[PDB]
């Protein structure tokens, strides 16, 4: 064998380490990792709390016996072009936007465009969370909003009559909600190449079914990965 | 602010003219009557497998046989590069790590990452386990590099435009190096351990002074972020790699740029840089999945190391020039020769 | 670090006994562990070995097929079960650690074993001199001789030097014929070539007199020397 | 701010610079002097190489 | 007389052989380790063996003896069933992938694919040795009692493979149809229909006709024998078209 | 060293027209996607205009979508922004912010607090 009485023990130790690594690989595969983004006014802290000088924070939550780890940066500078490369093997990027404030809507649109067109995030699929729906509804129905002040193209926009699902809401707020979602989806579909999909939503502060939309979109992402693996899409 | 910006520009122009007055010949012409190395071909002697996610850093041991590698699933692994055995496997507390370092004596290892903490692990312990011995904290940004000086001194470089000289026994910074205006990505210790250079995202490198804490010199030749830096074996030059798709050589004594290694085909960004034992071969990783080898004196490429199927992260030549190990994002290490 | 052993006592021939060793103070589940004997007045003698993870077990040919070794990691204890006790099994038993990787120093910590009383192709190591009377301050050199060459192809020479002080358990001094064990004075040194090794002591002091043993770890079984009782 | 930068430029602007010819000569001298000790440049015979 | 059919068989065998060889080259020891890639590798190896046997037999048909054909036959009819089993396994795996998307990705054994692959191989050779013994020499049962049961078993196994592939494809199509919108399902439909039709109309006929008309004793016609050559050509086309579809529309 | 200067602005009353220039040196002008940003008194940095490497793709910020127009000249290494029909909401400091890496479409943090490849700024006031 040309091995001493001690190199055999070294090899046996290496094999034990490899077995432990296999167990860790199983545990690492069974879990899904998400990256949570958003500005300060987006209210992403409420979404963090809804799931029942450190440079990153991690929270754990499980639904339907599936485990999710959600990461958000807490103490890094605002440049983002070097520590965003680490999150290129994540399952999804949750994006939170405050739609009631139109002064900062263009900034959120630019953030979404920059995240979407990223070179290393070119396979990850975003899960858009248009937050603060009650505030938007109240500010629109109370007047003195004038969305046309910031977006000049809103004066000639008509609701998509084909898809108008709403359980008893005023028709004026629907136009605004669908305009904002249309802006974000236009950015999404301008250049996507069919490798990742944006899944828009409409969320409030007291919404409870936020841990199930994540699960549904993650299941769809996994299904699309399988379909691409078997050359069906 | 009224006239300070004008005086600063006047001083910068004076420095530029002084550097211009000391450049009579180029290294391209003085090193023209030198026989080229022909073609340097290397082959994968060993392939180390066992990491679950991408590999972000590596460091050779001082005995040229052991090495340590850090992965993004939260594991350090200390290998035996001769027999491909796994000497140690250390699990981490934070799984976002971008740096690792081997102590010169071989008793300690260090790892840092996105949690703004540098952890020092003690290898040669009783009880036969690797345990964390120190958690150096105090940075306000992600930690991008760390290099030991002694078993009780370590220099860290973080993404908050700072470097720090620590004291592992007491666990607090003894010196802070400031002056960068962007994320600092890499540092390389001097052979004599009295100086070190550091490259940052503001497209500049700086030569420091460990004992005093000053900034001795500043080099600005690149036109984008700097990802890797390395010292010439002599200790009087250093090579830098950028997102510019170019590599450059700087002199500490002439205080200006010497040579740029580039090619029109290459448009990706350099990720790692290392020198050969004699300094006749500059090795540089790349974003297009394969490394490269440059004749450091004539700027003509003389070898390619194409064995990876993803981005190449780390790369380092051993102390006596035996081998060259390159890590990459597909979780495989490859010891060449 | 503690390795305390339990068992021992008087047993009539043909009986059976179980000896335990309860490790406490280290990671017991990552250390290969040996049982080593010692006759009432003779030298040391290797008995049994069990690896880390119980994946490899070796016995001495004197007791092969009659003894059994078995560990228990969650309880942190290691057992030797022995049956059909003859009259040559009367001895003191020690339990020894060892961890094997590149650069480790096997046979680190020896326990303080227990006394039990009753009513071929091996590498023989020769320690000719058995008594070296010398005063403190002198330089002494002990010699050990091997049967065949101990230098493997990889370059490592597997020779170990142990010191047993009067009334105490052995302790490692030199491992692999050159390296110095952690925790011993720098005055000890070891050198030599294949088949001929020497241990040098400079500036002899008190707490140094005792019996010195040489061991080979090139292949199993592990064979000891005979001992050289250094006196004053 | 705007004072540390000017002071640092004043501190850095007065140093002695050697020519580039001397730098190139020294680099070539080191490379030629240590040109027979690196296996990567001049490969060693397979009887020595441990890989 | 028909010899153009044999020439086309030889040409198709050559192109399938080179396609399988290059696929084996690109998928030898790298570039993927999916379950799909392992299945494709095993399928390509089986098709390479089948096409080699077919090419040698077709070349022997022109001028060249019975003993070499006796050597050639069993390995051919071993690789044939190996390839058909691999196709059915691939279809079942894709149906299970779409049906349960999380289990196929998170909770799935890494080596399971390889495991089942070797199992399939074993089964094929088992039948082969059975075909050699229970019909050939150990019992001398050319027609009496045993070879009837062996051929009935072979036909039942072939029908089972066909029904498994068809059922898996139909279940996948039904699940996608009843699912959600917003996907370009044209590629899925064309891929499933192409694979199902190719498998049926180019794999089934050769084995079915051989193991049925061999036992059925009403074979008296010159129109009952050209089906043999057309089925041989169809099976050769199937073996040549197995790697191109999957691998080349994958890594285009 | 990279440096950007925008000495093109002045003082005009509402309804007038201005033009901002940008002299770039120290890097190859032809591989970078230059931008145009602005900071208002009491507010943070915000994005205004965009232009691609050759000038094929352009983008605006809505509030200036019908008035401003951004162009570039790679032969003279210059970037221009023609701004006309100025509103009282346009008095601010304009920056010629560049783009981090070459040969890319995405490029991050162009409007950061402390960005490296960004000019000094030009103040324009309308009254
Ligand atoms: C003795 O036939 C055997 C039998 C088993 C194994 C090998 C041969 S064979 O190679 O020697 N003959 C042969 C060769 C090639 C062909 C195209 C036909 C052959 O005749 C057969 C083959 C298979 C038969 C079958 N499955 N059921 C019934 C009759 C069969 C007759």
């Amino acid at each position: 064998c040309t091995l001493s009485a001690e190199d055999k023990a070294a090899v046996e130790r290496s094999k034990m380490i490899e077995k432990q690594l296999q167990k860790d690989k199983q545990v690492y595969r069974r879990t899904l990792r998400l990256l949570l983004l958003g500005a300060d006014n987006s209210g992403k802290s409420t979404i963090v709390k809804q799931m029942r000088t450190s440079g990153i924070f991690e929270t754990k939550f499980q639904v339907d016996k599936v485990n999710f780890h959600m990461f958000d940066v807490g103490a890094q500078r605002d440049e983002r072009r070097k520590w965003i490369q680490c999150f290129n093997d994540v399952t999804a990027i949750i994006f939170v936007v405050d739609s009631s404030d139109y002064n900062r809507l263009q900034e959120a649109l630019n953030d979404f465009k920059s995240i979407w067109n990223n070179r290393w995030l070119r396979t990850i699929s975003v899960i858009l969370f248009l937050n603060k729906q009650d505030l938007l509804a109240e500010k629109v129905l109370a007047g003195k909003s004038k969305i046309e002040d910031y977006f000049p193209e809103f004066a000639r926009y008509t609701t998509p009559e084909d898809a108008t699902p709403e359980p008893g809401e005023d028709p004026r707020v629907t136009r605004a909600k669908y305009f904002i979602r249309k802006e974000f989806v236009d950015i999404s579909t301008a250049s996507g190449d069919g490798r990742h999909i944006c899944y828009p939503h409409f969320t409030c502060s007291v919404d409870t079914e936020n841990a199930r939309r994540i699960f549904n979109d993650c299941k769809d992402i996994i299904l699309q990965m399988n379909l691409r693996e078997y050359n069906l899409v | 602010l009224d006239q300070l910006r004008q005086e600063a520009e006047q001083l910068k122009n004076q420095i530029r003219d002084a550097r211009k007055a000391c450049a009579d010949a180029t290294l391209s012409q003085i090193t023209n009557n030198i026989d080229p190395v022909g073609r340097i071909q290397m082959r994968t002697r060993r392939t180390l497998r066992g990491h679950l996610a991408k590999i972000y850093a590596m460091h050779w041991g001082t005995d040229s046989r052991l090495l340590v590698s850090a992965s993004q699933d939260g594991k350090l692994i200390i290998w035996d590069s001769y027999t491909t055995n796994k000497v140690h496997a250390i699990p981490l507390r934070s799984s976002w790590v971008m740096t690792c370092a081997y102590a010169p004596s071989g008793n300690y290892v260090a790892c840092g990452g996105l949690d703004n903490i540098c952890s020092i692990y003690n290898l040669k312990t009783r009880e036969g386990n690797v345990r964390v011995s120190r958690e150096l904290a105090g940075h306000t940004g992600y930690l991008s590099c760390c290099r030991f000086l002694d078993d009780n001194q370590i220099v860290t470089s973080s993404g908050d435009t700072t470097c720090a000289l620590w004291d592992i026994e007491t666990g607090q910074q003894t010196t802070t190096f400031t002056g960068h205006t962007g994320d600092v990505m890499s540092l390389s210790l001097a052979p004599d351990t009295r100086l070190f250079v550091s490259g940052a995202c503001d497209a500049s490198a700086k030569l420091w002074d460990v004992r005093e804490g000053m900034c001795r010199q500043t080099f600005t030749g690149h036109e984008s972020d700097i990802n890797a830096i390395c010292f010439f074996p002599n200790g009087n030059a250093f090579a830098t790699g950028s997102d510019d798709a170019t590599c450059r050589l700087f002199d500490l004594r002439a205080d200006q740029e010497l040579m740029t290694y580039s090619h029109d085909n290459i448009i990706c960004g350099i990720t790692s840089v290392s020198f050969s034992k004699s300094g006749r071969l500059l090795l540089a990783g790349y974003d297009d999945f394969n490394c490269n080898v440059w004749d450091a004196l004539k700027a003509d490429r003389a070898g390619v190391l194409a064995g990876h199927d993803n981005r190449v992260s780390c790369l380092g030549v051993t102390d006596d020039g035996m081998a060259v190990a390159t890590g990459s994002w597909d979780s495989f290490l490859k010891i060449w020769n | 670090v503690q390795l305390v052993e339990s068992g021992g006592g008087l047993v009539q021939p043909g009986g059976s006994r179980k000896l335990s060793c309860s490790a406490s103070g280290f990671a017991f589940s990552s250390f290969g562990m040996h049982w080593v004997r010692q006759a009432p007045e003779k030298g040391l003698e290797w008995v049994a070995y069990i690896s880390s993870g119980s994946g490899t077990i070796y016995y001495a040919d004197t007791v092969k097929g009659r003894f059994t070794i078995s560990r228990d990691d969650p309880k942190n204890t290691l057992f030797l079960q022995m049956t059909s006790l003859r009259s040559e099994d009367t001895a003191m038993y020690y339990c020894v650690r060892s961890i094997y990787y590149y650069g480790s120093s096997p046979f680190d910590f020896w326990g303080q074993g227990t006394t039990l009383t009753v009513s071929g192709s091996d590498i023989v190591m020769t320690q000719a001199t058995s008594s070296v009377p010398v005063t403190p301050g002198e330089s002494v050199s002990i010699s050990c001789r091997s049967s065949k060459s101990l230098l493997h192809s990889n370059g490592n020479t597997y020779l170990y030097w142990f010191l047993q002080r009067p009334g105490q358990s052995p302790q490692l001094l030199i491992y692999r014929m050159s390296n110095l064990a952690s925790g011993v004075p720098d005055r000890f040194s070891g050198s030599g070539s294949g088949t001929a090794f020497t241990l040098t002591i400079s500036r002899l002091e008190a707490e140094d007199v005792g019996v010195y043993y040489c061991m080979q770890h090139l292949e199993y079984p592990l064979t000891f020397g005979a001992g050289t009782k250094l006196e004053l | 701010q705007a004072r540390k930068l000017v002071e640092q430029l004043k501190m850095e602007a007065n140093i002695d610079r050697i020519k580039v010819s001397k730098a190139a000569a020294d680099l070539m001298a080191y490379c030629e002097a240590h040109a027979k000790e690196d296996p990567l440049l001049t490969p060693v015979p397979a009887s020595e190489n441990p890989f | 007389q028909t010899l153009s059919l044999t020439v086309l068989t030889c040409i198709v065998s050559l192109v399938g052989l080179t396609g399988n060889a290059v696929v084996l080259w690109l998928l030898g020891c790298r570039m993927r380790r999916n379950a799909f890639s392992i299945y494709i590798l095993n399928l390509a190896a089986a098709d390479f063996l089948f096409l080699s046997g077919r090419l040698i037999y077709s070349l022997l048909s022109f001028i060249s003896p019975h003993t070499i054909s006796k050597i050639l036959y069993p390995v051919m009819m071993f690789s044939y069933f190996a390839g058909l089993s691999f196709l059915s396994a691939v279809s079942t795996e894709r149906c299970l992938s779409v049906l349960w998307p999380i289990w196929y990705r998170c909770h799935r054994p890494t080596h399971l694919s390889a495991v089942v692959c070797v199992l399939l191989w074993a089964l094929s050779l088992l039948r082969s040795i059975l075909e050699w013994m229970l019909c050939g020499f150990l019992f001398s049962g050319a027609d009496s009692a045993w070879c009837q049961t062996s051929d009935f078993i072979t036909v039942a196994w072939l029908i089972f493979l066909c029904v498994v592939l068809c059922g898996s494809s139909l279940v996948l199509l039904i699940r996608i149809l009843c699912g959600s919108r917003k996907i370009p399902l044209t590629r899925l439909y064309v891929t499933i229909l192409l694979t199902v039709l190719v498998f049926l109309l180019c794999g089934l006929p050769f084995g079915i006709q051989f193991f049925l008309f061999l036992w059925i004793h009403v074979d008296r016609e010159v129109l009952f024998c050209h089906v043999h050559l057309v089925s041989i050509f169809l099976s050769a086309l199937n073996s040549s078209a197995n790697p191109i579809i999957y691998f080349f529309v994958g890594s285009f | 060293q990279v440096q950007l200067q925008e000495s093109g602005g002045g003082l005009v009353q509402p309804g007038g027209s201005l033009r901002l220039s940008c002299a770039a040196s120290g890097f190859t002008f032809s591989n970078y996607k230059m931008n145009w940003v602005r900071q208002a008194p009491g507010k943070g940095l915000e994005w205004v205009s965009d232009i691609s490497q050759s000038g094929a793709s352009i983008s605006y910020t809505g509030s200036v979508k019908g008035r401003f127009t951004i162009s570039r000249d790679n032969a003279k290494n210059t970037l221009y922004l023609q701004m006309n029909s100025l509103k009282p909401e346009d008095t601010a400091v304009y920056y010629c912010a560049r783009c981090p890496a070459p040969f890319t479409r995405d490029c991050f943090d162009v409007t950061s607090t402390t960005y490296a490849y960004r000019g000094q700024g030009t103040q324009v006031t309308v009254s």
